[PDB]
């Protein structure tokens, strides 16, 4: 049965640890949004076949940039990430991600991931955004982004509704089948 | 209730590095060490390149670092002070970065499926290189959650920020002393 390394990198703004506690429990959690996710396996099944799924975090290393590498021999698929809500974590996608993870594993395949769907629409968070003189992120800004890094998709989700959620990790795994 | 959170956080994921260490050291160290089998001469008499001072971190806080927060269960504010107290141990995760790209290129180059075999033998979920790679995340996860900490206590919160700057401190020395 194959084994897949995911790795998963960005800002401390796209919700890292929160998206991936929400993927592997099924559920937002809510109350209290803990900091630590451990390294992480579980079978999956994709197409109708079985698949030994493995999840890193990188949450607490965006300010190390000789550490961060450590983590990225013999992955197999990287989701980039950044928020919808964020356009200086979207900025981050070129200025930062993609370089390093190029330099270190030019042969991986890379999935571009926006974050925080549910907020693209919020009248809160659109406001505080208008005072910066920002916007959301939308689709074709991230098509755009997806083909100018080379990522085989572009996806959006949220950790909180979960839409897009499970899709984001099936399409991590057919990347690499 | 949310400062309580989080010092849970705390004890229940040190507990659990504990475990992982001492998982690690009785599976594939003591695979190697032990004389029962059979080491590929690329690796032979290597275990300190490919665990590097590991057995240190471990007792380290299986001996002390545990012990010593579970003694701050009830005062969250105040734990700051635990890394305080002992900020010279934490060092050692500066020698432990140091070593870690070394280890994995003996391991990849050189291991072949020897560790791989090991692992499926014990049943482990987690690779030998799932294990090497837990001090590099504990020693940049203590900052956050200090930081947490810092969102939710009151003003008798410098026994956190002088904490939060040895966490801060340490791991970007062991940043800056990486090739």
């Amino acid at each position: 049965m194959q084994a897949i390394k995911c790795v998963v990198v960005g800002d401390g703004a796209v919700g890292k640890t929160c998206l991936l506690i929400s993927y592997t429990t099924n559920a937002f959690p809510g109350e209290y949004i803990p900091t630590v996710f451990d390294n992480y396996s579980a079978n999956v099944m994709v197409d109708g076949k079985p698949v030994n799924l493995g999840l890193w975090d990188t949450a607490g290393q965006e300010d190390y940039d000789r550490l961060r590498p450590l983590s990225y021999p013999q992955t197999d698929v990287f989701l980039i990430c950044f928020s919808l809500v964020s356009p200086a974590s979207f900025e981050n996608v070129r200025a930062k991600w993609y370089p390093e993870v190029r330099h270190h594993c030019p042969n991986t395949p890379i999935i571009l991931v926006g974050t925080k769907l549910d907020l693209r629409d919020d009248k809160d968070t659109i406001e505080k955004l208008k005072e910066k003189k920002l916007t959301p992120i939308t689709y074709p800004q991230g098509l755009a982004m997806a083909k100018e890094i080379g990522a085989v998709k572009y996806l959006e989700c949220s950790a909180l509704t979960q839409r897009g959620l499970k899709t984001v990790f099936d399409e991590a795994i057919r990347a690499v089948l | 209730r949310k400062k309580e959170f989080i010092m849970a956080e705390l004890l229940q994921t040190e507990k659990a590095y504990v475990r992982d260490l001492h998982e690690c050291l009785e599976t594939y160290l003591w695979e190697m060490t032990s004389g029962v089998e059979e080491i590929p001469p690329g690796i032979l008499n290597k275990e300190h390149i490919i665990f590097g001072n590991i057995q240190e971190i471990y007792d380290f806080h299986n001996n002390i670092f545990l012990k010593e927060l579970e003694k701050y269960e009830q005062l969250p504010e105040d734990v700051g002070h635990c890394f305080v107290t002992w900020a010279d141990k934490f060092q050692m995760y500066v020698t432990y970065c140091k070593n870690k790209p070394d280890s994995n290129q003996l391991i990849l180059e050189h291991a072949g499926t020897f560790f791989d075999e090991i692992q499926q033998r014990h049943g482990l979920a987690n690779s030998i290189s799932s294990y090497l790679i837990k001090p590099v995340q504990r020693v940049t996860k203590y900052q956050l959650l200090l930081k947490e900490l810092l969102t939710c206590c009151e003003e008798g919160k410098g026994e956190l920020k002088d904490g939060l700057e040895v966490m801060l401190s340490v791991p970007k020395k062991a940043n800056d002393a990486m090739h």
